[PDB]
């Protein structure tokens, strides 16, 4: 049983595009193809509507029980 | 002074039987609206001389579920209620077999009288009511939204679904007039039904502390 | 916590006793050691109640209540509350409860 | 850590964007750490160095040594000085450098520190979450249709669109010469395809109502269709943020990211063209003409013989004193309003005078918000001076300045200021203009110390108020405040503001408009195509589900005008219906000339599948579903009344491509307006609910107090309010309302006596009164009481009639309630009702100190302790008729209509509410009372948080300042749910 938003909440995508920009900064592999742009949240954004972000999110309901859900399968508005 | 009295009774008898129907006893419809005539025949248009004097005027109810709760509803003749006539209620309640009753009175009762009352709770449900507080339905006023009684097993399965502890949830006191209004005692739950105008009505709920 | 709840039991038993009938000096003596004010106010209040004086002494039944404070004696030439004297039979009494009232200790 | 500087305004930088200037931008640097695909600028920074702007300062090694300004690898944490494209903070802004030293910044959405952090994650998470007063003007001027640009002008704008096509629009005039207009311009400014209709501040109410209406005579209501402006003057509420705006409508459309980029494109665009057009203000725009000028001196001579002739009256004071209210209030009240009228008129007829070229009616037909009596003050007349609300006090004896005579009251003194800016104030005019404005800065200089603790108490408050992932809004400690956020569980910057369209319509209104009458086979041809007539017409299941869907439909209108009493169809909802329908017709090219092709079943069969697509609770659980049903009642309410079938194929005219395309919008809307979890919804209502105490600033306490004691529990409120409704009869009638009025206020001796004396009678008969004499005769003959135990001293009391008969007291009430109160030793004699000159005596019955002053002590403890009449909690009470309609009572007709009745009701100063309630002939239901702690303590805690919402939303209301009814929810419940009234923190 997984009940939740299928939606990313803003302050998700927060955390999660500066994770994986600080982990590509310290030079962790990459599964998208790159260009010759350099910025590294610029190729976390756009590996992020690549939809192969390799993180999920763990979402902690306020009694205590957690519920993970893959980056893959949390559709985007924007 | 005569007549005055007289409504004040009537509203104090329509209020009650308002209480009792809102606390799912078998109340029957053509009593509730009780007008001034039909109250002056059946009891007396002048409490003076003591033709309706607070007597007869004792009202017997049954829960719809169980038949055998018949809840007692008291008018005490003396302004201020004693522990003694309290004990005489009492017997009364056990010489019919009834643990449950209700008590108007016209200026309270002592503390120490209170404290009596409530320390022999479990074997007879007593509760104490004003003169002024039953002179008026507080559930009718626009400002106190629908209050319900919901069930133990209900507060389980709402619980077991919102995922929820007992302190959790937000609580209402147990002298709140609406809680003594309906009789809810500390552990339970009251489902509070509001209109909205963001969502046309929503419903929360308050346990008892 | 520590057992307080023994304390006020004594205290409302105590106020049933002094409400059955006729105390004598002694128990009463030694149990308003054990009671507030409030209490032996309250235990007064029911007393009325049940049209006796409120003080334990005595057990005589009280007449008819003035239904009226606010009396003025031109002897005294003073005016006193009698809100409480409704209560007591006779005046002795009133002034016996008032003075046993004036030691009670107010210690929990 | 950083270097402050005052700020500059610079309009060529984006909104986003900050000018840094480079000294401080190489003062302090920027940690990056070395990627492989960014060794070869970070190696040409530091071989740069320090000396330079764009190098670096320190570098640190994998082991933390730190070095000074060489060769860079993997993790080495290089801090470089900061270049264009940095994210610093005061929210969020993009850097550029700039020659020059100061900070610079675009104002368009109302000496600072910056700082720019070092972590990326922080960079993304302020990055990925991080037009005022002088654009309107020009924008106003340049949406004119006197607006004609040149090929070049239209070129040099044009450069200046960020979001430009590249393709130069065919200008609307071709020949003689190629002119464009303005309009074309701003229309290439709207980004997408935004429709809007949004009336113009000049637009006159009668244009609507008569011909014309739509080909806009005087340039009038703005509508843009398909993202461009197709006609319209752009004032402020047509482009400033607001309900249903250029901007919101944009915003809500297609996104804040390109709604900056609209802002952007409109200050440059507008820049650029009023560098040619230009704009000035001057003398010549207060030199109105002189039939203005006559007009408003004739006006102001009016107002001064006026007040002259009042006071003349006032001296011979025939004038009989309106009630409540004394003779010096009433007629300072009279006064005030004379002058104050006066004032505004004078203003409008200034305003008015400008006709079109004038540089000030540019700002005031756009700006209105403060600037009216500003420009009133400059042409008109400055206007009557205040302080602490009323006229120029005396100061001296009995005279506000030595220069004027005791006890005048003419509008010359007292502070009203007869000439205008222009013209010049008389020193009397200046002194107390320069009193009045020393009042002002003293009141702003108070409120906003005020404003600023009830700020910082309020976010204080409920700071760790946040929204679970469970669509559930709790506290810190973990206690549900609200099961659903604002009670629906959705986003409060997603709504809009919306018309129910079936609430406010009578019965035969509604069915006229809601029941599709397919009886007819004529209309149906006209509305829909030839197949789907038929189907319509010959099918009977057709026609008992459209039966029954309205039937639902109507009960859904029931439950709504249940839910919603006084008619109010203005309502807050998520998906703006009329507005993704006016967005279908315009993308699909409906024609509403022609019959559609979509069934009308299939609209209902989409409606109905729709609202079962709308989930906020999720689970088939039956409680989820009933607070799903809860949730979503009120929009699939509104869903329904709008998208029925007869609308929809009568007034919308949609096809079934564009009524698919219109629900899809509606769900992915709906579901993206949900309010996400873990948004830090305390904080956010604590803001918005203390943004409006900076413009907060029968006589009851209003405004910073009232919100003060109303955050608070204080027991004691400055002006405790009572409002009483009646049942019938009694609300009607004037007499049975003051009847119900006289047994409420408490009513001492006080009140009813006119004169009392202590006479000493050598005997009863004798009776030294002379007027009483025969009447003594007559009672003391036959006593009840004893004549030998009577006192020699006597007290007599003579009555004021008038306040007797209005309270419609009598004597035997009075020597009822004596002999109550002490018995019968007080024997007391009552003369008579009709009697001229009543009165009544009081003896004392014999049963130390002085027997005179004890009289003298009894009559002191008996004037003010008798209680005649009322409850002694009520000070008193003021009895009218409801002018506004949210105290008057609202009914429905037979015919469905919502009607208003006129009737009176109380307001009592002075709060007892149980008594009150209990009392005869008092309503109820709608009596309540601005005392929250009364209500807690009468009512219960559900009763006391409405109460406190609604004292909190009239309050916040009252100056027009609106907060979204969430936030307000919010905070009620914050400091409710305790399960007793708690105050703030602090
Ligand atoms: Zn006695």
């Amino acid at each position: 049983k997984r009940i939740t938003t299928p939606y990313m909440t803003k302050y998700e995508r927060a955390r999660v595009l500066g994770t994986r920009a600080l982990q590509i900064a310290m030079c962790a592999p990459v599964m998208v193809e790159l260009e010759g742009e350099t910025d590294p949240l610029l190729i976390a954004m756009k590996e992020l509507k690549a939809r192969k972000i390799p993180i999920i999110i763990r979402r902690y309901l306020p009694d205590g029980s957690y519920e993970d859900w893959g980056v893959d399968e949390l559709i985007i508005s924007d | 002074d005569d007549e005055e009295e007289t409504y004040r009774l009537w509203k104090i008898r329509k209020t009650i039987m308002q209480l009792c129907h809102d606390r799912g006893y078998l109340v029957t419809q053509d009593e509730l609206d009780q007008t001034l005539e039909e109250f002056k025949a059946q009891f007396g248009d002048k409490p003076s001389e003591g033709r309706p004097r607070r007597t007869d005027l004792t009202v017997l109810v049954a829960h719809n579920d169980d038949p055998t709760d018949q809840m007692f509803v008291f008018f005490p003749e003396e302004p201020k209620v004693g522990i003694k006539t309290i004990k005489v209620y009492c017997q009364r309640m056990q010489e019919e077999n009834i643990t449950r009753a209700l008590i108007v009175v016209q200026q309270g009762m002592t503390p120490s009288a209170k404290q009596s009352l409530v320390d022999m709770a479990p074997k007879y449900i007593l509760e104490q009511f004003l003169q002024q507080e039953l002179l008026i339905n507080i559930t009718e006023h626009e400002l106190v939204p629908e209050h319900v009684v919901m069930t133990k097993e209900e507060v389980t399965e709402l619980l077991a679904r919102y995922k929820l502890r007992e302190n959790q949830l937000p609580r209402i006191q147990a002298g709140d007039p609406v809680a003594r209004y309906f009789g809810i005692k500390r552990g339970q739950v009251v489902k509070i039904i509001r209109p909205s105008e963001t969502a046309g009505r929503y419903i929360t709920y308050r346990l008892v502390q | 916590v520590r057992k307080k709840i023994e304390f006020e039991r004594k205290a409302l038993h105590i106020v049933e006793q002094l409400l059955e009938e006729n105390i004598t000096e002694e128990f009463l003596m030694e149990c308003g050691r054990f009671i507030t004010p409030a209490h032996y106010s309250d235990v007064v209040d029911e007393r009325s109640i049940v049209k006796l004086c409120g003080y334990p002494l005595c057990q005589k039944k009280l007449g008819i209540v003035p239904k009226q404070k606010y009396k003025i004696s031109t002897k005294t030439n003073k005016v006193y509350d009698i809100t409480e004297r409704k209560s007591f039979c006779s005046n002795f009494c009133y002034q016996a409860s008032k003075f046993f009232e004036a030691q009670i200790p107010k210690t929990p | 850590f950083s270097a402050r500087t005052v700020i500059t305004p610079d309009p060529n930088l984006s909104i986003d964007q900050v000018g840094v200037p480079r000294s401080i931008a190489a003062n302090m640097t920027f940690a990056e750490i070395v990627t492989p695909f960014n060794i070869d600028r970070l190696q040409e920074l530091v071989r740069r160095g320090n000396s330079q702007y764009p190098g670096a300062k320190y570098i640190i090694r994998d082991n933390g040594d730190r070095i000074d300004l060489l060769h860079l690898q993997t993790g080495y944490k290089v801090e470089r000085h900061m270049c264009d494209g940095d994210i610093v903070i005061f929210m969020g802004h993009r850097v550029r450098i700039l020659p020059w030293s100061t900070f610079r910044l675009n104002l368009s959405v109302t000496e600072m520190n910056l700082h720019l952090p070092q972590s990326l994650e922080t960079r993304a998470e302020i990055q990925e979450l991080a037009i005022v007063q002088d654009t309107l003007t020009a924008v106003r001027k340049f949406t004119k249709r006197d607006v004609f640009l040149e090929r070049g002008e239209v070129m040099n704008l044009l450069m200046f669109l960020s979001t430009w096509d590249g393709k130069v629009p065919q200008p609307a005039i071709l020949k003689p010469r190629p002119l464009w207009t303005g309009k074309q311009i701003f229309s290439l400014i709207i980004p997408g395809h935004i429709n809007c209709i949004r009336t113009h501040s000049t637009h006159p109410d009668d244009e609507d109502s008569g011909p014309y209406k739509h080909i806009s005579p005087g340039d009038t209501k703005v509508v843009v269709e398909n993202g461009e402006l197709i006609m319209g003057i752009l004032c402020k509420k047509s482009l400033g943020t607001s309900a249903g705006s250029l901007v919101h409508i944009s915003y809500l459309e297609m996104g804040h990211d390109i709604t900056r980029l609209f802002y952007s494109n409109i200050q440059t665009v507008i820049n650029n063209w009023l560098l040619i057009e230009g704009h000035t203000i001057g003398i010549g725009d207060s030199i109105a003409d002189s039939k203005t000028y006559q007009d408003i001196q004739n006006t102001i001579k009016k107002a001064k013989q006026d007040v002259i002739e009042v006071i003349e009256k006032a001296h011979n004071n025939e004038l009989e004193p309106t009630p409540g209210n004394t003779l010096r209030q009433t007629f300072e009240n009279q006064v005030n309003r004379i002058l104050n009228d006066a004032r505004d008129k004078t203003g409008s007829s200034a305003q008015k005078s400008l006709s079109e070229y004038n540089n000030f009616k540019s700002m005031v037909v756009s700006g209105a918000k403060g600037s009216k009596i500003n420009i009133s003050q400059v042409i008109a007349v400055v206007g009557q001076q205040n302080v602490e609300g009323k006229r120029i006090p005396f100061g001296f004896k009995h005279r506000t300045l030595p220069h004027f005579i005791k006890d005048d009251y003419g509008p010359e003194s007292r502070g009203f200021v007869e000439n205008s800016y222009l013209a010049g104030l008389t020193p009397t005019e200046f002194f107390f203009h320069a009193m009045g404005g020393r009042e002002g800065l003293i009141d702003t200089a108070v409120k906003t110390a005020e404003t600023g603790y009830i700020q910082r108490r309020l976010i204080k408050s409920m700071e760790s108020v946040m929204v679970k992932y469970d669509a559930t809004v709790r506290n810190s400690i973990n206690q549900v405040v609200q099961l659903r956020y604002g009670e629906d569980g959705l986003a409060g910057e997603s709504v809009e503001f919306q018309n129910l369209a079936t609430l406010k319509p009578s019965n035969k209104a509604f069915e006229k408009k809601f029941r599709f009458d397919y009886t007819n086979e004529r209309a149906l041809r006209r509305t829909l195509q030839e197949d789907l007539v038929k189907d319509v017409l010959s099918n009977a299941h057709i026609q008992n589900e459209l039966e029954r869907e309205f039937e639902r439909m109507r009960e859904d209108r029931e439950v709504l005008r249940v839910i919603f009493p006084t008619g109010d169809s203005k309502v807050v909802l998520p998906c703006n219906l009329l507005r993704m329908i006016w967005n279908a017709q315009k993308i699909f090219h409906i024609n509403p000339r022609l019959p559609s092709d979509l069934h009308p079943i299939k609209v209902v069969e989409g409606v109905k599948e729709l609202s079962k697509k709308l989930v906020i609770v999720n689970g088939d659980d039956p409680l989820s579903r009933q607070a799903q049903e809860n949730a979503t009642l009120l929009f699939n309410i509104h869903l329904r009344s709008t998208l029925c079938s007869r609308r929809m194929a009568e007034e919308f005219r949609l096809s079934g491509e564009a009524f698919d395309w219109l629900l899809g919008e509606i769900e992915s809307k709906f579901n993206q307006a949900i309010a996400h979890p873990g948004e830090m919804v305390g904080a956010l209502a604590a803001q918005s609910l203390g943004e409006p105490a900076t413009q907060m600033t029968k006589n009851v306490t209003l405004g910073v107090p009232r919100l003060k004691e109303l955050i608070n529990i204080s027991k004691k409120p400055k002006t405790p309010s009572l409002t009483v409704f009646l049942l019938g009869q009694s609300a009607r009638d004037a007499e049975r309302a003051k009847d119900i009025l006289c047994r409420l206020e408490h009513t001492t001796l006080r009140k009813v006596t006119a004169n009392t004396a202590i006479y000493y009678d050598p005997n009863p008969q004798s009776t030294v009164v002379a007027e009483d004499q025969e009447w003594v005769n007559v009672y003391y003959e036959m006593p009840d009481f004893d004549v030998a135990r009577i006192s020699p001293w006597l007290l007599r009391v003579e009555l004021d009639r008038k306040h007797m008969t209005d309270r419609k007291l009598t004597m035997e009430q009075i020597a009822e309630k004596i002999n109550a109160g002490f018995g019968d030793d007080l024997n007391c004699i009552f003369n008579d009702d009709n009697a001229e000159k009543l009165v009544l005596r009081i003896r004392i019955m014999n049963s130390k100190m002085d027997d005179d002053v004890f009289l003298r002590c009894i009559e002191s403890n008996m004037l003010t302790d008798m209680t005649l009449q009322g409850i002694e909690q009520i000070s008193k009470v003021y009895m009218h008729l409801p002018q506004t309609d949210n105290k008057k009572k609202i009914i429905i007709t037979e015919d469905g209509e919502f009607k208003a009745l006129q009737e009176w009701i109380l307001e009592t100063d002075g709060v007892s509410l149980m008594r009150v309630l209990s009392e005869k002939d008092v309503d109820p239901v709608r009596t309540t009372s601005n005392d929250i702690v009364e209500i807690f303590t009468v009512l219960g805690i559900e009763a006391v948080r409405k109460a406190l919402e609604r004292e909190l939303y009239h309050v916040i209301s009252f100056d027009g300042s609106y907060v979204n009814y969430r936030h307000l929810a919010l905070l009620c419940d914050t400091m409710t749910c305790r399960g007793h009234l708690m105050a703030i923190t602090r």
